């Protein structure tokens, strides 16, 4: 039959297609980014971006414009419920009113940046007893970068706002989906994944990722001072860790090289000269007021646990530091692979 | 406590479901097939296997044309088949390769597939093209079945299923009741009811049309992965995490079989019936089909031609042939 | 807040009691009714001759 040969040709052609495409993805690199929330996973993919992809243009910096809007709100409102939570009063008596309006706002539903919420605010800011609140913003949930925005809301309200690669790299993008970045280098295809969006139950999708290439494993230097409330008094740091060691010992993961990144070094720098680790783990033999003895200490304690753990540290928002660590670890995962 | 009170009313209502479903337990199945003959030993061969994917499958549906065939892989591919010639007729490649589900619409016109990216993709077979993206879930899609060339439904890892206008890309209806993850869905042959399995270990009876939740079954404390209707709508099985299949059935509002062995421990992850109805087949994580007799409880038989997980199945609407597929990468036909 | 989840459970629950339900001796007999109408009609249950099976059809 002509129509049956036709049909046996086409089968044939997808085949082709089909091998084609097997071939490309043997050059494929799976990198899985893993690790707790606000850890540096997001940064982490935006600087691949920037680094090996397209970057960021106008056209995509004003796409991220109501983001950062909301970024705003989200941080005031949070610093608005620790006021009532920690029972700290404002000085200026207009910020009842201030705090009542931000707190209403539907963050999702925020596109713009009126005139009204930017003076409510501005306001909020300025006042003595919020910045005492943000002092004491170990004891709650506030992004490291609410401080980077708010004291750049002059600019951020002004008519013509675009963002900058800096207020790109710090804006909170929202999904519950997975996340995934590929990009080029030396002919091979580096699958960038993200999952700490999704809020589903992991054990219906982990075997998703059985024998991925690599995972990177992202943790906050500077949650060394933060405990977990409802964990006995877990510190955030152990939390991360203990998370860290389902990860090295799951049974699907033992052939994939494991990259630990100790990020936010430039935050543990600024708190380590007056929070102090030895109040936090006991066993700190180290100096204060000293970056490199806790850092080299959360280290130690992270992978104190056959396997070989790759560690460096990294600032995620540091484009040139992310270039350089990379080049390392992009050596590294090549080479065992 | 107004609180308290409303708690106090649901364990009376929940008694009071309980004891209904007691006064109707006159006898069990069991007990009413005693008499009738085993089916004896089912031993089907391998008739076909379909190669062509390049890493795990996990899902695949049938045409109505109990011919053409749709599967799902991590290799980012949806791959359409002729089962008889094995011919490919279409490969398509998807954005996302994070795929779990895929569904022929019954037209033959379009399928649809998604996974962790949260969204269903339709994609138009006489055109291959993508022809909508419907996005409104808030975590993975885990099941998708089409009702007619403009509407599907949809399960997710949010705990809602959906009902979707296609061509407006909204959800019409939105099914709201699992308090955890759903995994599975299956449509009455009616089309009037469907049901889910979640991770909540209940499956939930739902009018399409009315969109609440008629009846809830529970699983004994196992996640449901995967749901099937027997063939005359008024009964369902599931399958689930703890190596267990039961049949419940609608009108007695209850569990009427359970389908396990105790030296099978591994998880299941599809069931279907037979065209009759008589056998219950089902997928393990062991790597092997295992097939019931639905209404005597032992096993028939084993389909044994894969090397990794069967993480799919399904029966032709003809009856003629199953398909189980595999995370070893192949499909195989049998009958 | 919970009232509201509370009082949907509620309502719920009295949907779901106030239903008719029949015997399960009746489900069954009907179960076992339909399969036995229909097993001349099913063929991994009943073998059809090579000649209508189109996995076995030299055929294809
Ligand atoms: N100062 C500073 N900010 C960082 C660093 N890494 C991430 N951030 C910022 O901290 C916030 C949370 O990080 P993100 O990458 O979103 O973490 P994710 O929740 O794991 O995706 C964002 O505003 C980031 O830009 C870092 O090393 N230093
Ligand atoms: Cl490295
Ligand atoms: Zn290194």
């Amino acid at each position: 039959s002509a129509e049956d040969k036709a049909a046996v040709e086409r089968s044939k052609m997808i085949d082709r297609n089909l091998r084609e495409d097997g071939e490309k993805a043997r050059r494929e690199l799976k990198l899985l980014l893993l690790g707790t929330g606000e850890s540096g996973k997001s940064t982490f993919i935006k600087q691949m971006r920037i680094i090996h992809g397209a970057g960021y243009s106008e056209e995509d910096k004003r796409g991220f414009t109501k983001l950062v809007y909301q970024n705003i709100f989200t941080a005031m409102q949070a610093m608005i419920r620790a006021m009532e939570t920690l029972k700290i009063l404002y000085k200026y008596e207009q910020n009842k009113a201030n705090a009542l309006l931000i707190r209403e706002v539907d963050v999702e539903k925020v596109t713009t940046f009126e005139h009204q919420y930017v003076s409510a605010i501005k306001t909020l800011w300025e006042d003595p007893g919020i910045q005492e609140c943000y002092d004491r913003r170990r004891e709650y949930q506030l992004s490291d970068s609410a401080k980077y925005y708010l004291t750049d809301v002059d600019r951020i309200a002004t008519l013509g706002y675009l963002p900058t690669q800096q207020d790109v790299l710090r804006v909170r993008v929202p999904t519950t989906g997975i996340i995934e970045y590929p990009f080029d280098l030396e002919n091979i295809i580096f699958r960038m994944v993200d999952v700490g969006g999704q809020r589903s139950e992991r054990r219906k999708w982990i075997h998703c990722f059985e024998n991925v290439t690599s995972i990177m494993f992202l943790v906050a230097l500077s949650e060394y001072d933060q405990v977990l409330v409802e964990s006995d008094n877990e510190n955030r740091m152990e939390e991360s860790k203990a998370l860290f060691r389902t990860i090295i010992t799951y049974p699907w993961f033992q052939n994939s090289s494991v990259i630990l990144f100790l990020n936010k070094k430039d935050l543990l720098e600024d708190k380590i000269l007056y929070s102090h680790l030895v109040d936090y783990f006991p066993e700190f033999d180290g100096p204060q007021r000293d970056a490199q003895a806790a850092r080299e200490f959360i280290l130690k304690m992270f992978v104190d646990l056959d396997k070989i753990i790759y560690s460096h540290f990294t600032c995620a928002t540091d484009t040139e530091n992310i270039r350089f660590v990379f080049a390392a670890v992009k050596d590294t995962i090549l080479q065992l692979n | 406590s107004e609180l308290d009170q409303l708690r106090q009313e649901a364990e009376q209502l929940k008694n009071q479901i309980r004891d209904a479903r007691k006064a109707c337990a006159d006898a069990t199945l069991s007990q009413i097939t005693n008499n009738i003959d085993p089916v004896g030993r089912i031993q089907m061969r391998t008739r076909r296997t379909l190669r062509g994917h390049l890493a795990k499958i996990y899902a695949m549906h049938w045409g109505t044309d109990s011919r053409l065939l749709v599967s799902a892989s991590q290799d980012g591919k949806l791959i359409i088949w002729d089962s008889y010639t094995t011919n490919k007729v279409h490969a398509i490649p998807l954005r996302s390769s994070w795929v779990m589900t895929c569904a022929y619409a019954p037209s033959g016109n379009y399928v649809a597939c998604g996974g962790l990216d949260n969204i269903c993709s339709i994609y138009n077979l006489k055109t291959v093209r993508v022809s909508r993206e419907l996005a409104g879930h808030t975590g993975y899609l885990s099941c998708c079945r089409f009702l007619d060339d403009n509407q599907i439904v949809t399960s997710s890892g949010d705990t809602t299923c959906a009902l979707w206008d296609i061509e407006t890309g909204q959800q019409t209806t939105t099914f709201t009741g699992h308090t955890g993850d759903v995994m599975s869905l299956s449509l009455a042959p009616d089309t009037r009811l469907f049901v889910s399995g979640a991770c909540d270990a209940s499956a939930k009876l739902w009018d399409v049309r009315e969109g609440m939740c008629r009846q809830t079954f529970t699983g004994h404390e196992s996640d449901i992965n995967a749901i099937c209707f027997f063939p005359n709508g008024n009964a369902f099985a599931t399958g689930s995490d703890d190596a267990t299949c039961r049949l419940f059935d609608l009108r007695a509002d209850q569990e009427l079989m359970t389908y396990s062995h105790d030296n099978i421990i591994c998880g299941i992850t599809s069931v279907s019936f037979s065209k009759s109805g008589r056998l219950l087949l089902a997928g393990y994580d062991d790597f092997n089909c295992n097939v019931w007799d639905a209404l005597k409880a032992d096993r028939a038989g084993v389909l044994a031609g894969h090397d990794n997980r069967v993480s799919c199945l399904g029966v032709t609407d003809d009856g003629m042939a199953v398909a189980t597929g595999s995370w070893d990468s192949f499909l195989k036909i049998w009958n | 807040a919970s009232i509201a989840q509370a009082r949907k459970l509620v309502e719920q629950l009295k949907m779901e009691a106030n239903i008719d339900r029949i015997k399960v001796s009746k489900a069954a007999a009907d179960l076992m009714a339909y399969c036995e109408a229909h097993a001349k009609e099913d063929p991994l249950l009943t073998p059809v001759p090579a000649s209508e099976n189109p996995f076995r059809e030299k055929k294809f």
